[PDB]
């Protein structure tokens, strides 16, 4: 379960992403297409090019829900439910792929945060992209 | 992959006795139930709803045996799962789109099927031989993704 | 979520297994450790060889926790809570091996139960198995 | 491992930067914090009750150089991990009984440690090229397993 203390070190971290956030979503995408790229074959017509504005749009998307879920840090599942009916009916996008773009995140949040990427933070966040990734898939069957 | 002497051997005769066509239609059918997100593939493919509407739909037996007819041509050539497999992987990546994740679930399907169809003769021992098996399919189909 | 049909199947299908589940237990266990020999290395000091007196203590065991949960299939978390605080503060196992375990315990039941391993059954089961594994690992940070 | 000639020098420039016993130090209280549950083969190392203890603790602190030497060796024989890690990897079998999923963990959450300790610098081209190495050794300690 989330507790106290990570849902105060999630807000704290994600807040100081701020206006950013657009931004750090695209590096994370563009983190998973090139260290993992099983991941493409999700945006098979994407332009998956270093800058490409397709990328800069959907990482947007991404943070954006990001920041709702972090905002409903109580009540991810009411927060996140058409986005899992989108993920469970539509994209149906296989569960492996969420520990990677969690990862990727982290990763992007450690390189751009360097005071606030302490020990204990880094452990909240891990949690926090666990149990957002697990909403997404929840009903999947 | 490697595989024993003696899981060879074993790995071999089981296989003697598949009916590829039957299989295949059963393992590709239970893909689609136990794990319904990998219906995505298959939207021209009419119903897909029930247990019973996958099952019996004749578009998803006449796929499982050509996917298992594939599948069963790699056992005869365990040595080479990549070359004989790279045409396929060139063709799920560049044309069809599918994740390799795919491969790894519908293998431990197929094993699954295997121990219900054949019962006691399906052994710890012969189990883990085709553990081998299915995982070298599955890393070769994997291979010219990029 | 386990629908109404997930229930209903599963307890049909541990039914039908009935008497025989401490030995499906046991083969269980030996299909894990000769197919993924990882998994061996939480078991150092046992006798492994086919038959042993240890494997068999442990395959009991294991069936009776699963008869508990299918018997509190809508109260899990509370069925299984002493077993989660063991595996979380004590054994402390990877939680990638209960995967292992999961997938080996519906070989071993599709091996004894020709007609009612149907695919309808086999899902219910996959998302049963995978449910008392998060329970059990629920406690682990 | 599977590295480009490209790869090889991303990686070998940046590890030049590194201080082994820091970084070492550093990723493996960062693993003892963030999945908890690996603490279970170091329960003589004292004071492990809170993220600040374990990172402070001087056995922490001398396990982490010592595990982060042999990986900084490895990187001196990337056309054969496997080999180079042999011995290590019977004995992690053996005499340790260690799961090898933790050398994977080890490997991501030392890719944490690098972009943190790094910065921009941790690109994502350099991140990738570190992936292929953390998963190579990974790889090459589970290989010895039995
Ligand atoms: C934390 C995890 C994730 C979040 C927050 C997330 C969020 C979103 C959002 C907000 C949308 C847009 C929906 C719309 O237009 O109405 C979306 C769509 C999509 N997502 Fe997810 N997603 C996640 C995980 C994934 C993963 C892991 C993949 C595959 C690797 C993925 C693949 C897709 C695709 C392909 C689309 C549609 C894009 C397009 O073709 O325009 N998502 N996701
Ligand atoms: C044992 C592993 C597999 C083997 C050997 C294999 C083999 C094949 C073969 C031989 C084709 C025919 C293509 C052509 O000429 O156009 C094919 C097509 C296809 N495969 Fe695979 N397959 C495997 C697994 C999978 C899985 C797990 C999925 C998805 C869940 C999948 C999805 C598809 C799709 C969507 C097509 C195109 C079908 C169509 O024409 O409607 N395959 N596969
Ligand atoms: C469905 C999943 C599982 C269930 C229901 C389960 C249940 C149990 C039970 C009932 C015990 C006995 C506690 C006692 O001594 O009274 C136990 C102990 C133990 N379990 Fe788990 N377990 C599961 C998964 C695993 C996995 C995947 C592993 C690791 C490979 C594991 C490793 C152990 C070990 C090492 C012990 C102590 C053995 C002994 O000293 O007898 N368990 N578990
Ligand atoms: C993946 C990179 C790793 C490398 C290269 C590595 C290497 C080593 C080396 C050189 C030793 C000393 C062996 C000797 O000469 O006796 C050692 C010991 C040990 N390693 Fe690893 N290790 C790694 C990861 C791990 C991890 C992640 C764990 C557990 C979480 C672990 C558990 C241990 C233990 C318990 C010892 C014995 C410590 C003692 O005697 O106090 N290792 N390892």
């Amino acid at each position: 379960v989330l507790s106290p203390a990570d849902k105060t070190n999630v807000k704290a971290a994600w807040g100081k992403v701020g206006a950013h956030a657009g931004e750090y979503g695209a590096e994370a995408l563009e983190r998973m297409f090139l260290s993992f790229p099983t991941t493409k074959t999700y945006f098979p017509h994407f332009d998956l090019s270093h800058g490409s504005a397709q990328v800069k749009g959907h990482g947007k998307k991404v943070a954006d829900a990001l920041t709702n879920a972090v905002a409903h840090v109580d009540d991810m599942p009411n927060a996140l439910s058409a986005l899992s009916d989108l993920h469970a009916h539509k994209l149906r996008v296989d569960p492996v792929n969420f520990k990677l773009l969690s990862h990727c995140l982290l990763v992007t949040l450690a390189a751009h945060l360097p005071a606030e990427f302490t020990p204990a933070v880094h452990a909240s966040l891990d949690k926090f992209l666990a149990s957002v990734s697990t909403v997404l898939t929840s009903k999947y069957r | 992959v490697h595989l024993t002497p003696e899981e060879k051997s074993a790995v071999t005769a089981l296989w003697g006795k598949v009916n590829v066509d039957e299989v295949g239609g059963e393992a590709l059918g239970r893909l689609l139930v136990v794990y319904p997100w990998t219906q995505r593939f298959f939207e021209s493919f009419g119903d897909l709803s029930t247990p019973d509407a996958v099952m019996g739909n004749p578009k998803v037996k006449a796929h499982g045996k050509k996917v298992l007819g594939a599948f069963s041509d790699g056992l005869a050539h365990l040595d080479n799962l990549k070359g004989t497999f790279a045409t396929l992987s060139e063709l799920h990546c560049d044309k069809l789109h599918v994740d390799p994740e795919n491969f790894r679930l519908l293998g431990n399907v197929l094993v699954c099927v295997l121990a219900h169809h054949f019962g006691k003769e399906f052994t710890p021992p012969v189990q883990a031989a085709y553990q081998k098996v299915v995982a070298g399919v599955a890393n070769a189909l994997a291979h010219k993704y990029h």
